[PDB]
C-alpha cells in the first residue's frame, strides 16, 4: 500500500465484441414495436438501419 | 553506494523515510531503473565496520 502511484495494482477488464451480420445473442436495452407494412416507414432490426 | 537490506524500499519515487529525506531522494517524475544486491560477503567485518 505504500507505494506510488505508478505501482499499485490496476484491475484491468478487456470487453471484445465480433459485431457480424449472424444473429446476435446479446443486445441493449430497447422497446419494440408493432410491425407496418406497405408504406415509407423508418425501420430499425437488430441495429440495422 | 551501500545502505542496509531493510532502507532498499525507501529508494523509489513518491517515498519518505530517513534514507530518502536526509541522505538520497528521488525526484516524483523520476525515471530510470535501480538495482540492488546482497554484499554481505564483501563489506562485513567481524569486529564491524
Amino acid at each position: 500500500p505504500t507505494y506510488g502511484v505508478g505501482h499499485q495494482p490496476y484491475r484491468v477488464v478487456v470487453l471484445s465484441f465480433e459485431l457480424l451480420h449472424a444473429p446476435a445473442t446479446v443486445c441493449g436495452p430497447k422497446k419494440s414495436t408493432n410491425l407496418v407494412k406497405n408504406k415509407c416507414v423508418n425501420f430499425n432490426f437488430n441495429g440495422l438501419k | 553506494f551501500v545502505i542496509r537490506g531493510d532502507e532498499v524500499r525507501q529508494i523509489a519515487p513518491g517515498q519518505t523515510g530517513n534514507i530518502a529525506d536526509y541522505n538520497y531522494k528521488l525526484p516524483d517524475d523520476f525515471t530510470g531503473c535501480v538495482i540492488a544486491w546482497n554484499s554481505n560477503k564483501l563489506d562485513s567485518k567481524v569486529s564491524g565496520n
